[PDB]
């Protein structure tokens, strides 16, 4: 037979089933006597793996794959190569905790996963990213800055063990805090491991001869890993390879010395050349390549991959070779070597065939071709026979038909009905049967009314929190569910910038730091010392640029800045206790400052600050200070509006958590700028005009290309993939509505 | 200097790993005095008992032969205090360094404000 | 500019062949090989027949390169067979037999060629540079074995951030200060030298020499700046200026400005008010000083650093890239190219290219439009002279539109300038006679309408066979292009993408409905056929607009597929969900990563399922439960399977399916399933495959393997596809929404009209500019050219004026920027009714126009139709049989794995961990524990020389050579000496006086058993005769069937009476009284070692059987005898062996319970 496929998977999902097939058919069969002759080995040895632990327990055969590269032990075969790979290394700290996460070098120095978790974010947050020395750093002929290595985070770490972190540096290095409490001998576990690893890189170095070479990987392999049931195997062979190798050169007499980057790349070839053949007649199906002087008689011969270009494998002379130009009759060839293999394969088989290749291409539906020697085959048998139906028609028709009949093509995708329809073939596969029958049911909608009743007693940061981000609180706080992204990895480079969530996190806490109008040099000192800041001059740079914009700023903020005080409110409103702390409240009014742009949801907070006080007390204006000539302004009001609009954000607050609240203050508020003003209160009708407030509404909305939308946001990506019409319609009603408030309230 | 004997004191299970790591990070290259007081230090601070006088660290000679330890310097040097003072690693309290020694015993220097902070607070 | 014949071409020297759009390239290519491969033309025709391996073909695409191959492959065939028969009904192979004469000779030939053609050269441009690198490795300097590698970028960014760091750091403020503001850092650093960074190296225009530092940069602008202060400086105090009242009254202002602001020259930017001072600001509104000429001299020209930083920068990284790689042993695509092109321009290249035109002496370069200057020059170096050799370059220049590959048309230009030689091809053998003559009419209307010189527009033909093409919409036929022009004055993009797209759905769906009935017919001649929804397919040429028009077009309730997205499937929402699942799984026990999993968006959940999750305990204990199994399948078997079980228990696959746009992302999961478990097979843990699927969703490439995979091909569906990737394909009714865009280039990059050689400029200057912005109409040019000559048999295209200035109307449009604008007005910019009116006038019978209007009717008639009902095949009985093959390891348990199949001769016997027990004194009770101890004690004794006394020198060698410390020897070389001479059973004893006559070491047998061992059955008998078995664990094994295997040690005779003896080393008895005969007797039952006994007695008497004739157990056996290695003393006799005889009749009994 023959079958025409278009993917690996479904080549070997395929010749599964039609080997349960033939077994079902024939009483007389064992999976002994079945043999699938993979072209090579390396590229389907996953897929068949896969598919064959995927088999279900009522339809399950045993399997054995063979003649793969003689390697098992990956984890320690490799990670034992990367040791002997030391003195050329950066030591990255993804690369060392890369080592830390093999299980038996775990387990050398008595270390779990419940201690790595916490070794992750000790690494990420203590400023661990560059090499391990300062000859290390010299070694790479790059400038000895002495900051952000590993000997530098682990003197902090100690430091931060030794002394809290609120008593300043004590030898230019700022203590770290967490690691304080009974944890920190995982902290002395890796500082004992670093020590090990820079002894045997400084071991490492210098060239030796043979004689020396001797004992060192045994040495090696005694000092790091930790023998097992199992790894003791991989550890004899490695051994056996290493002492024949140097017994080999010490035998031939060789006098001269040699470097390690020789033995260590002459070792990883010649562990990839032998193969492990120890399973190949054990009994279940018989997995294995094409290998010369091999044939054995079966029952049954399956072949996979006879593509164009993989079949024969190819191999070129090498150039200065004598025996290419002369040739001769004992002279022995690749090609012929595998053609005769073909030739062997179709006499050995005794009772059927299976012949299978990429046809056609998965990713556009190009055409494919098949070997020159399947293709030869295939032209014989159209050419010797003839089906019984037209006894004399045409030769040339004739062999077309028998070439049509022969071939089958099979289908794309596991869940097509074609599959599972009644014939000669069908699936055995039962888990994509209603998936191809089409007996489901499709999704619903995310969003659902939730019954949600209004408590007692709401505090007053809740409403804060609440009010912040509604949609985002309104996923964190109800239900509990943050989409919170993959944790940073630790970045391969010192801190060079400052932009980005990089300038809005950090350049938020330096300069929230920073507004308290103390001294500045011992801030700046400290702040170098816990080694966040750029190297020397552009540290420098930036510090001195945002101290002449924040001292203009602290100019207009003592212009008025009287001390005040901090009150507490205690208030029932709607039969709700309202309980919070006051920040910031002076009699003049409410005078606040927050290093950031100016924005309505700071304005709401300031208002909503107001309201509250002016519901207990509360005369004065309400101003809190910006960058870029930022001011806010309200006179303040009487206790019956104040307490309609705290009554009202209640409401809005109660109805938010039930049902997911459309509010888009920044965007509400550029179109409150837009259609509302402060000389009509009244909206405009005009279509040009309210067209040009959508225009504003939606540059507010989403960016241009120079800058990011508030739009462009994973809830909102959740929540809908587009902005269809009907509901951006529906968000400019949903504004008009409950946005209201704000509408009424900011002018 | 006497680091293959700290690890050799590991080897007889009585010094951890964090013990000998943190001595080592603290001194440096200090005196073999020094290393020694820093190692008892953090041992007899993780086995959870503050005080540590200065006769027991000079008369145990358990976890090593100390009295071949500590005849390293010039004669047998017996002045602690003058010896503790030396080390630039080291002060009276008044400077931010993490061995603190205040009531004839030396120790750490979060312990040190632990108890002062409760003692204020008490007073 | 000559009529082409395949049949009349001279095979001698240069050649070019420019083929038109739809021509059949590939047709004439294996037409040229077959002439070649016969050697046919008679005077134009080579000297010689050449063969199969003796034709270089570069080949642009792999797929490319694949099909013909395949199409080789076939006329081969074909042209043996028609050769064999003597008859033909082509006209190519009727004309190729009347020319050869003898058809025996061409048919072994042919047949020849075709054995051959397993080893063809139909190659790429990379595959052949690899291949003669790797075969000149002595001319061109290069290793025996390269291990190739495709990331770059981090080394890229390694390079720029050592740069940043050497060239940055030693820098002081007043300089940071300056380069500061100039830019930010590396990242901008690399954004703006990433495009420059690979390929060939830009000219730079106007270069600054090597021998100018940084510093001595800022000094002369230092210098430049106080020079001009100092004259200031002189000239203050006077006013001897031109007297004028329509100007400012505030230039004492001005000058006193400039007075009090002469204190510092600290800053790099100057005052804003010397701009009314110079020689321009006098004359658009006197001379009595040199200053007023100074200031000239000082704003004539513009300081930077950037052009220094930008050439040090370029010059640097590249070298420290390829520096890097040399040392580490990689090679590339682009350094395989450039090591060729080197070793070849080198002093080097003569014999290299001697080698290579000996080797392939003729050459056909497919796809010249898309040419490097690198590949040039190597094949203009290989084969530019030298006759009785030959080359045919290939190209059609009209459809070059890979300019951000890296090709080049300038290089093509100078290869035209160059090659004396031109011949082009006439006819279409695809598109219809209307259609041709619409194209030639659109395209002729000016001179030189592609805006160069040496690309002449030439007319063509359509065949005779193809004259009946035609097109009727409800009676009437139909012209073959026609525009739809936007009623209205200004217009913007998203109104114009907006509009067009409703008018395309409607449109096509109007057209879909009127051909389903059978009246909207695609008749040729006098055949006809309905359109289903195969034929429409649209052309867009950019995601964005492909989106949009798709949820178009399913508004108006029509399927659609996309085919041509370059982009890779790692940068969808698929790669972050399974991220965010995967981390889930890998630690179930975190309940804030188990519910961001619980509500991701393809498990199908709502707000009350997370509530009543959240609320409930039993409900969460089982949700943990059932993903720590989850987790279990993963650590068992791989990733495939967990996903799989995870979906078929949670029904992921049938929702995403019943949920309508949820195939796409069926098909996306199964991808990232397959490449998940292909990368997590090479890998070596968890964590590593899930920072690389981490790594590779911040870093979504543009490979040739991470593509996207076509959704489904079920039903026939409209094919909304790429312009880029559209090129050679065919459709037979077209549609071009967004033909009328066009984007601005602002970058400096251009190519000299003289010399053709590609100039960088780092300045503002606006020749650069212009010279850009002509090629960036060119490219639009050509790109409009292919997408108008894809159709077939109509071409919609929609055509409106598009304004993108920021004034909102002044009457002239910009439109004439754009590819379809600039050939409609002329060249020069018009109004609307200009553009009506030159639409108008070329409305002649082929073309037609309409305004586009929105009509809404109804969205579709779906035709629902049910066809069956299915079942899946059922097994019926027992899949396979428990045949096995076992070497003693059903009673030692499992545990120890695939070391049996690793390493076959492993002290398997041998275990444990080593501890430091190490007394001053050295015995043999302290060698080391482990196996490979173990196995080194026993692989000494196999090759002895027993008679003869042991060697001290011998034990020094092979302690040192076995990786031990060296003064083990003095131990080990009396150890030797005290095991060999043990009193072990009376006679035989004292091992040296066995000769080598009388012993074979490393025995292996095979005892095939039928009839299914019963553990219990095998015991019942053992336990019986023998006291040892009052231990009784029985049934350790289970029902085994098949084959055994097993070592024997050593086998002796001594007059008969032979002898099993075994070596076993294990643990640490330091004291030699833990090595007694009940210590050993304890052992024994504790390790269950007493089968061996049988079974290995067993074994030798079945050979015993069929060697020795007239063989007798009892007067022929004699028994078996254990050692211990650890623990013989010199002179403590039975101390340390164990001696067993068996019973006579267990074996006889057991013999026939094995075989029957």
């Amino acid at each position: 037979t023959f079958h025409v496929c278009h993917s690996p998977q479904r080549e070997v999902e395929v010749l599964h089933d039609r080997l349960l097939a033939m077994l079902e058919e024939d009483p007389t069969l064992t999976p002994r006597d079945i043999i699938v002759m993979v072209a090579d080995i390396d590229s389907y040895s996953p897929f068949i793996q896969a598919v064959f632990g995927s088999a279900p327990a009522d339809r399950y055969l045993p399997y054995a794959i063979s003649d793969r590269r003689a390697r098992q032990s990956h984890p320690v075969l490799e990670a034992f190569i990367s040791l002997l790979s030391l003195p050329d290394s950066r030591f990255v700290s993804e690369d060392v905790l890369a080592l830390l996460d093999v299980p038996v070098l775990a387990a050398r120095f008595d270390i779990t996963e419940e201690g790595l978790r916490y070794l992750r974010q000790w690494v990420n947050e203590s400023g661990i990213r560059w090499g391990i020395d300062d000859d290390n750093v010299r070694e790479l002929e790059l400038p000895a800055t002495g900051q952000h290595t590993w000997r530098f985070g682990l003197t902090r770490m100690l430091l931060g063990y030794a002394m809290e972190s609120a008593q300043g540096e004590w030898q230019s290095v700022l203590p770290y805090d967490e690691s304080s409490g009974l944890i920190a001998e995982l902290v002395g576990h890796l500082a004992s491991l670093l020590m090990q690893l820079n002894i045997w890189r400084r071991g490492l170095a210098q060239e030796r001869p043979l004689e020396e070479w001797l004992p060192v990987c045994r040495d090696m392999l005694n000092a790091f890993f930790l023998p097992d049931a199992e790894t003791e195997a991989a550890m004899t062979l490695i051994e056996q390879q290493w002492q024949a190798i140097i017994a080999e050169g010490l035998g031939a007499q060789y006098g001269d010395a040699v470097p390690l980057s020789l033995l260590r790349d002459e070792l990883a070839q010649r562990l990839d050349q032998e193969r492990i053949s120890q399973r190949f007649l054990a009994g279940p199906v018989n997995i294995c390549t094409l290998m010369p002087m091999r044939s054995i008689p079966f029952k049954v011969v399956c072949l996979l991959g006879m593509n164009d270009g993989v079949y024969p494998r190819q191999l070129a002379p090498l150039g200065f070779d004598l025996m290419s130009q002369k040739p001769k009759r004992g002279d022995r060839s690749r090609r012929d070597d595998d053609r005769y293999l073909f030739l062997e394969a179709l006499i050995s088989a005794q009772q059927k065939l299976y012949i299978s290749y990429i046809g056609r291409s998965i990713q556009d539906n190009s055409e494919r071709f098949p070997s020159v020697l399947v293709q030869e085959l295939i032209d014989y048998i159209g050419q010797s026979h003839y089906l019984p139906g037209d006894e004399a028609l045409n030769c040339d028709e004739s062999e077309a038909r028998v070439k049509a009949h022969l071939t089958c093509l099979h289908t794309r995708m596991p869940f097509d009905p074609q599959n599972y329809q009644p014939g000669e073939r069908q699936s055995y596969a039962r888990e994509w049967l209603p998936a191809a029958s089409q007996a489901g049911k499709a999704h619903s909608e995310f969003v659902q009314p939730l019954p949600f009743t209004l408590p007692e007693t709401v505090p007053l940061e809740t409403l804060q929190r609440f009010w912040a981000h509604p949609v985002r609180a309104f996923f964190q706080m109800r239900l509990q569910v943050n989409f919170r992204t993959e944790d940073s990895e630790i970045p391969d480079t010192e801190p060079f910038i400052l932009e980005g969530l990089s300038r809005y996190q950090i350049n938020q806490q330096l300069l929230n730091a920073l507004v308290e109008q103390d001294d500045a040099e011992r801030l700046f000192r400290r702040f170098r010392a816990a080694g966040d800041l750029p190297y020397g001059a552009f540290g420098e740079i930036f510090w001195e640029t945002q101290c002449q914009e924040m001292q203009q700023l602290a100019d207009r903020v003592i212009a008025c800045r009287q001390p005040g005080q901090s009150m507490e409110i205690d208030l029932a409103c709607n039969g709700v206790q309202i309980t919070g702390w006051l920040p910031q409240v002076q009699p003049d009014g409410l005078l606040r400052w927050r290093p950031s742009l100016l924005s309505v949801a700071q304005g709401m907070q300031l208002w909503l600050e107001h309201l509250v006080y002016c519901a207990s007390g509360g005369n004065g204006e309400s101003r809190l200070f910006l960058r870029k000539d930022g001011e806010w302004r309200f006179p303040p009001l009487a206790a019956e509006q104040a307490l309609h609009y705290l009554s009202q954000l209640i409401e809005g607050y109660r109805e938010g958590m039930s049902a997911p609240l459309l509010v888009l203050p920044e965007s509400g508020g550029a179109w409150l700028k837009t259609c509302y003003d402060a000389q009509n209160d009244a909206m405009l009708d005009d279509d040009s005009t309210l067209q040009k407030a959508r225009t504003k509404f939606l540059q507010a909305y989403e960016g241009n290309m120079m800058v990011r939308g508030e739009g462009d946001d994973i809830w909102y990506q959740r929540l809908w993939r587009q902005l269809t019409p009907e509901t951006m319609e529906a968000i400019v009603e949903q504004s008009q509505r409950f946005l209201l408030p704000l509408f009424r309230f900011n002018q | 200097k006497l680091q293959k004997q700290l690890l050799e004191a590991v080897e007889h299970k009585q010094l951890r790993p964090l013990d000998v790591q943190f001595a080592l990070t603290v001194a440096g290259d200090e005196h073999p005095a020094v290393t020694l007081a820093a190692a008892l230090l953090s041992h007899d601070a993780g086995e959870g008992h503050v005080c540590l006088p200065l006769s027991r660290l000079e008369n145990n000679e358990a976890s090593h032969p100390l009295l071949a330890t500590c005849v390293s310097e010039i004669g047998e040097l017996q002045n602690w205090e003058e010896c503790l003072l030396a080390s630039q690693a080291v002060s009276r309290g008044d400077e931010p360094t993490p061995m603190i020694l205040c009531g004839d015993r030396l120790y750490l220097n979060r312990m040190w404000c632990n108890e002062r902070t409760v003692a204020r607070f008490f007073n | 500019a000559e009529t082409l014949d395949p049949l009349r071409l001279p095979l001698q020297g240069e050649r070019l062949i420019e083929a038109s759009a739809g021509t059949g390239k590939t047709f004439t290519i294996a037409a040229l090989y077959l002439r070649l491969l016969l050697g046919l033309g008679g005077s134009a025709a080579f000297p010689r027949p050449l063969t199969v391996e003796e034709l270089l073909v570069v080949t642009f695409t792999e797929a490319a390169t694949a099909e013909l191959r395949g199409r080789i492959r076939s006329n081969i065939h074909e042209l043996r067979i028609a050769c064999l028969r003597e008859t033909t009904d082509n006209p190519l192979y009727e004309r190729l037999l009347e020319e050869i004469d003898d058809k025996a000779q061409a048919a072994q030939w042919l047949l020849l060629a075709e054995r051959q053609m397993d080893e063809a050269a139909v190659f790429t441009i990379h595959g052949f540079c690899q291949r003669m690198l790797n075969l000149n490795a002595f001319e061109s300097g290069m290793l025996f074995e390269q291990q190739l590698i495709e990331d770059e970028s981090l080394l890229r960014y390694q390079a720029c951030a050592d740069f940043w760091r050497r060239h940055c750091y030693p820098l002081p403020r007043e300089i940071a200060q300056v380069v500061f503001e100039t830019w930010k850092g590396p990242q901008a650093l690399l954004r703006d030298i990433n495009r420059y960074l690979q390929g060939e190296a830009p000219v730079i225009k106007a270069p600054p020499p090597d021998d100018e530092t940084l510093a001595s940069r800022h000094a002369q602008i230092v210098a430049r700046i106080d020079t001009v202060k100092q004259q200031w400086r002189d000239a203050v105090g006077e006013l001897d200026a031109l007297i004028e009242s329509s100007g400012i009254d505030r230039r004492k202002f001005n000058r006193s400005n400039q007075a009090k602001w002469i204190d510092k020259i600290s800053a790099w930017a100057e005052e804003e008010t010397n701009s009314y001072q110079l020689p321009e600001s006098l004359e658009k509104f006197t001379p009595r000083h040199p200053l007023f000429e100074a200031i000239d001299q000082l704003l004539a020209e513009p300081l930077s650093i950037r052009d220094l930083v930008i050439t040090r920068a370029l010059a640097e990284i590249r070298e420290t890239v390829a520096r890097e790689k040399r040392r580490r042993g990689e090679l590339g695509f682009d350094d395989m190219l450039s090591r060729l092109d080197s070793a070849l321009r080198s002093e080097s290249g003569e014999v290299l290219a001697a080698a290579i035109r000996t080797r392939f002496p003729v050459a056909m370069i497919d796809e010249f439009q898309d040419t490097d200057p690198q590949q040039y020059r190597i094949f203009r170096r290989i084969w530019h002279h030298q006759p009785e050799t030959a080359l045919l370059l290939i190209g059609d220049p009209k459809q070059a539109i890979y300019a951000f590959r890296g090709a080049d048309i300038f290089t093509y230009m100078k290869a035209r300038s160059e090659v004396h030689a031109h011949y082009t091809l006439d006819t279409n053998w695809r598109s219809a006679p209307g259609m041709v003559n619409s194209v030639n009419k659109l395209f002729s209307q000016t001179d030189d309408a592609f805006m160069f010189r040496e690309i002449p527009f030439i007319p063509v033909k359509s065949a005779g066979k193809n004259q009946a093409l035609r097109f009727v919409f409800k009676g009437e036929t139909q012209p073959a292009m026609k525009m739809w022009l936007m009623e209205g004055e200004s217009c913007g993009v998203g109104d114009y993408q907006s509009t067009m797209a409703q008018v395309c759905a409607a449109q096509i769906r109007d057209w879909l409905q009127a051909g389903q009935r059978g009246e909207a017919l695609l008749m040729n001649g006098d055949d006809a056929r309905p359109v289903r929804a195969s034929d429409i397919s649209v052309l867009v040429r950019s995601r964005q607009e492909a989106a949009q028009v798709r949820d178009a077009l399913t508004l108006l309730e029509i399927p659609s597929v996309y085919l041509s997205n370059r982009d890779s499937v790692f940068e969808t929402l698929e790669a972050q969900e399974m991220l965010w699942l995967l981390q889930a799984v890998m630690t179930p026990e975190r309940e804030n990563t188990l519910r961001s999993a619980l509500a991701t968006s393809m498990m199908g959940l709502n707000a009350l399922d997370i509530e009543t999750l959240n609320n409930d305990e039993h409900a969460w204990d089982v949700v943990v439960e059932e993903f720590d199994g989850y987790r279990q399948i993963w650590r068992k078997r791989g990733v495939m399977p967990m996903l799989r079980a995870l979906m078929s228990a949670r029904n992921i696959a049938e929702n995403l399916l019943a949920t309508a746009g949820g195939e796409r992302r069926l098909t996306d999961i199964l991808h990232i399933s397959e490449l998940l478990q292909e990368a997590g097979t090479q890998l070596e843990s968890e964590h590593a495959l899930v920072r690389w699927l981490s790594q590779h969703i911040l870093e979504p490439d543009s490979n040739a393997s991470s593509q996207q995979m076509r959704l489904e091909s079920d039903k026939h569906l409209v094919q909304i596809v790429t312009i880029h990737k559209s090129k050679g394909l065919e459709y037979p009714l077209v549609w071009l929404p967004f033909i009328t865009n066009f984007r601005v280039q602002e970058q400096a990059f251009y190519h000299d009209r003289h010399s053709f050689e590609a100039v960088l400029d780092l300045n503002a200057a606006p020749e650069s500019v212009d010279l850009a912005e002509a090629e960036r109409l060119a490219e639009d040019l050509r790109l409009l050219y292919v997408a108008l000559t894809r159709s077939v048999w109509h071409c919609s295209l929609g055509v409106a004026p598009l304004v993108r200035r920021r004034g909102d109307k002044k009457g002239d449009t910009d439109v004439h920027q754009s590819a379809l604008g600039r050939l409609l007005q002329k060249g020069e910019p018009q109004d609307a009714a200009g553009l009506r009116t030159c639409i108008e006038a070329l409305c002649d019978d082929d073309i037609a126009w309409q305004t586009a209007q929105t009509g809404d009717n109804q969205p579709w008639q779906v035709n629902d139709v049910s066809t069956a009902e299915l079942n899946a095949k059922t097994l019926q009985r027992l899949p396979g049989d428990n045949w096995r093959v076992t070497s003693y390891s059903g009673l030692q348990q499992r545990g120890h794995g695939i070391a049996q199949d690793l390493m076959p001769r492993l002290d398997v016997d041998a275990a444990g961990v080593a501890s430091v027990v190490e007394e001053p004194t050295l015995t043999p009770h302290q060698f080391p524990r482990g196996a490979s101890p173990g196995t080194f004690l026993h692989s000494l004794f196999e090759d002895l020389d027993f008679t003869q006394p042991v060697d001290p020198n011998w034990v020094r060698e092979k302690l040192e050579l076995g990786g031990f410390e060296s003064q083990w020897e003095p131990v080990l070389t009396e150890w030797i000496t005290a095991v060999l001479q043990a009193p072990l059973n009376e006679t035989g004893v004292s091992l040296s006086q066995l000769s080598a006559r009388n012993k074979q070491v490393e025995m292996e047998f095979y005892l095939p058993i039928s009839e299914p061992l019963i553990a219990s059955q095998l015991d019942t008998l053992i336990r019986q005769f023998d006291p040892l078995s009052a231990g009784c664990p029985p049934l350790e094994f289970m029902q085994v069937r098949g084959m055994l295997k097993g070592f024997i040690d050593l086998v002796f005779r001594h007059e008969g009476r032979y002898y099993l003896l075994d070596y076993k080393s294990n643990w640490l008895g330091e004291d030699s009284s833990a090595y007694t005969q009940q210590a050993m007797a304890a052992a024994m039952q504790a390790h269950r070692y007493d089968l061996q006994y049988q079974l290995y007695t067993l074994a030798l008497h079945r050979y015993l059987r069929h060697r020795i004739a007239d063989y007798d157990y009892e007067h022929h056996f004699g028994g078996v005898i254990y050692l211990f290695l650890r623990g013989v003393d010199k002179e403590h006799p039975q101390q340390g062996i164990y001696t067993t005889r068996p019973n006579a009749g267990l074996i006889a009994l057991m013999d026939e319970m094995f075989a029957g």
